[PDB]
């Protein structure tokens, strides 16, 4: 009874993340990116299976479909070899050139219409698995069709896999951009839906902090797309280090992350990279306390208090064990980072392992999880930016009925004060 | 000759793959096989099929091959030759109280006569540990199953109150053995046998192993911590089943009761060491 | 336990089954003889 | 378990049986066949 951890990219921008990330399975597994794995995989840990599913040909095939909205990010994805790891099948493009139309309202229409398609596409991607968590949506909210795709085909999905989770992944536009079409609110409202409807845990991507990075800490300034796409390989890498490969702890790192995502509503969890362009325990959580120090901008907002209730952190790497008691310790009691703060004494913060063939920057590469309000506040600052298509009429979803959108911008507000009232000890 | 003796007996006999493979087995060293369990296997016994289905000799030795065969650290010929002992038979599986799956007892194999220095200190020492991760693996199974129920398709802050439920238990398991524990206590039984005598080197071998389960606190004076904790699992796997439906009482009662069985076992910690 | 208990009642159904056919045989042969 | 105690206790008893008329047929064989 193995695992396989599965994905799906979606929309353009999502598509150039799900071949980056395919690559970098392959590479952290051991696979070389030509699509064939190199026999230095099998002797590590690493499982190509868990996260790129090794080929008959040794091609750490990822278990995700490489669907584009612009299908020109699949089209010239062909003379790249870094995704013939996957199937030929599994690097599907979306056959649109404008996808779902960069419309949240058309991206919940394609997504729902590709109901029986992302149910075939995920039974056909299922076979390699044997005791795997689920499946994903890595997509991109910046145009409305990844956010609507990912809710519409959440939904279906959900449909085909009920006892199984498809994670919707809302990488929003660029905080630090403003957005050529105004339709994005709708995108950012049916994300809220999603997440705050069933799914225990969502994904939300704010690029005002993220655009520093990488014009900065990545010193990438002025960069093409290909700096957000190295950004998501990297992370990939990250969470296959502890999905694929052996760790110190938490066997289930999706039970963390569960833990993280203790309630449907609060389906908001802030993202901590250290370093992020030699760390124990107490280290490490100096350098990535703070939320501008980690790689997510939980948002510092007050319709969901920016309170950090419970952290689980992928800090890839083994430190001692004295040093991490000792830093847990400091954090709980000497209250640098207290449990919940709706729990008693304790602290909120987790470590893991790096994968075989994936470094770290420091003793501990660190790509967190924290279940905090200040995630619960980023995700009210969506909501707020989810009605600029409804109340302003800017540029299904929509198009049908602002039902949706609305709806979801008032759930995803409704959501951040849960969350406000959930980082103390007022969750209820 | 004495040395020469124990050379022969340590060096390639087995013995200490009996041990190694207790500890991949009986103890679940390959995460793989405990999250396929929580994931799919733990369905059945979790909860208890029957006091005769569960108890089952051809589908309990399928459950074990195949418990192995999800994980490739399960594959030690002790791991599949960990056997089935009892002392009392099943009665009951009624989801409320912690009682959701504790009959099976791990029981490695070791080589002969490396049984010279066996007594019955180690062995039940071993048993113990075995049950005791039972136990544990059958709370975490019934929160993992909870949290499946609610997923499928008033009960807020459930999730938070199991992991701060599980978070000394996961201290208490790393400080038994983790990744400095994890080669301590091999260690210590790497002192096993050194004696000029198999009493001796059974007393070595058996202090060692005392000396792993004191790590967890395990003294016998302990019933009444035994009855807290008794007491703190029914109520957890009440909640358990709460959450499968749908307690937010339950989880609440469990943060505060967490807090204050805490500052129980801070005092009584102080109070004895 | 039981399991003991189950792999002697599996290998004594042999037992009793081998010795019946054993005192058969001998019958066999002597009747013959 | 106790059950297949008794299996067992009976298996026991059966090969007793057959085996004590093979023990009998031995002797008829020493009477018969010298």
């Amino acid at each position: 009874m193995p695992r396989e951890i599965i994905t799906l990219q979606l929309g353009q921008c999502g598509n150039q993340i799900g071949f980056e990330f395919w690559k970098q399975l392959c590479a952290e597994h051991g696979i070389s990116p030509e699509g064939i794995v190199e026999e230095f995989a099998t002797e590590g840990t690493d499982r190509k299976d868990v996260f790129f599913y090794q080929a008959d040909d040794e091609h750490y095939i990822p278990r995700a479909v490489l669907l584009d909205l612009e299908p020109r990010v699949i089209h010239s994805i062909l003379n790249s070899p870094y995704a013939k790891l996957y199937n030929p099948e599994n690097i599907y493009l979306s056959e649109h050139g404008g996808g779902a139309g960069n419309n949240w309202a058309s991206g919940f229409s394609q997504g729902e219409k590709i109901h029986e398609d992302i149910f075939d596409i995920i039974d056909r991607e299922a076979d390699g698995s044997d005791s795997l968590e689920g499946f994903v949506l890595c997509h991109s909210i910046a145009g409305g069709t990844g956010s609507g795709l990912g809710s519409y085909l959440l939904e279906r999905l959900n449909d085909r896999y009920p006892k199984k989770l498809v994670q919707t992944y809302s990488v929003f536009p660029n905080q630090d951009e403003m957005s050529d079409v105004v339709v994005q609110p709708y995108n950012s409202l049916l994300t809220l839906k999603r997440l705050t409807q069933n799914a225990d845990c969502v994904v939300v991507l704010d690029n005002t902090a993220l655009n520093r990075i990488a014009t900065d800490r990545l010193h990438i300034q002025n960069p093409s797309f290909s700096q957000i796409n190295q950004l998501v390989s990297t992370i990939m890498s990250a969470s296959t280090t502890t999905l694929r490969y052996p760790g110190y702890m938490n066997n289930d790192l999706i039970g963390l992350i569960a833990s993280l995502i203790p309630t449907p509503r609060l389906h908001f969890l802030m993202t901590g990279y250290t370093p992020l362009t030699k760390t124990t325990v107490l280290d490490v959580m100096r350098r990535l306390l703070q939320p501008k120090n980690v790689m997510v901008s939980t948002g510092r907002d007050r319709q969901t208090n920016h309170c950090y209730i419970a952290i689980l952190n992928i800090i890839q790497g083994e430190v001692d064990p004295t040093q991490v008691h000792k830093s847990l310790q400091r954090i709980r009691e000497r209250k640098l980072a207290n449990f919940i703060p709706w729990g008693p004494a304790s602290i909120q913060v987790a470590l893991s392992r790096k994968s075989p063939y994936l470094p770290s920057a420091h003793r501990v590469s660190g790509l967190m999880m924290a279940n905090h309000t200040s995630i619960s506040s980023l995700f009210e600052s969506s909501c707020q930016q989810y009605d600029k298509l409804r109340k302003r009429e800017a540029f299904d979803i929509f198009k049908e009925n602002f039902d949706e959108l609305d709806r979801s911008r008032e759930v995803v507000q409704e959501l951040i004060d849960e969350y406000h009232a959930a980082t103390r000890p007022d969750y209820i | 000759v004495n040395k020469a003796a124990v050379d022969y007996f340590f060096v390639e006999l087995h013995l200490g793959a009996h041990f190694e493979a207790l500890r991949h087995f009986l103890l679940m060293e390959d995460g793989e096989f405990a999250q396929s369990l929580s994931d799919l296997l733990f369905e059945k016994l979790g909860a208890g099929q029957t006091p005769g289905e569960l108890l089952s000799p051809l589908v309990l030795n399928s459950v074990l091959s195949k418990a192995l065969q999800y994980s490739l650290h399960g594959d030690t010929p002790h791991a599949a030759n960990l056997s089935f002992a009892l002392k009392f038979l099943p009665e009951a599986f009624a989801p409320n109280a912690p009682d959701v799956l504790s009959c099976l007892e791990l029981r490695y194999k070791v080589d002969w006569p490396l049984n010279i220095v066996v007594t019955e200190g180690c062995l039940s020492r071993y048993s113990g540990i075995f049950s005791f991760l039972l136990q544990l693996k059958l709370m975490m199974w019934t929160l993992k199953d909870v949290c499946f129920h609610l997923k499928r398709t008033q009960f807020r802050q459930l999730q938070l109150f199991k992991h701060e439920m599980q978070h000394f238990v996961k201290v208490i398991q790393g400080y038994i053995a983790n990744q400095i524990l994890h080669v301590t206590w091999c260690e210590f039984r790497a002192r096993l046998a050194s004696v000029g005598d198999l009493e001796e080197i059974q007393r070595a071998h058996a202090e060692y192993l005392h000396k792993a389960v004191f790590r967890g606190l395990l003294t016998e004076k302990a019933a009444p911590a035994m009855n807290i904790i008794h007491s703190l699992f029914s109520l957890v796997l009440k909640f358990r089943s709460q959450l499968i439906s749908q307690n937010f009482a339950l989880m609440q009662q469990s943060y505060s009761t967490f807090k204050y069985y805490s500052h129980f076992l801070f005092k009584v910690v102080s109070k004895l060491v | 336990n039981m399991k003991d208990f189950e792999n002697q009642i599996t290998e004594l159904k042999k037992e009793n089954f081998n010795l019946k056919l054993r005192i058969y045989f001998l019958e066999e042969r002597m009747q013959q003889e």
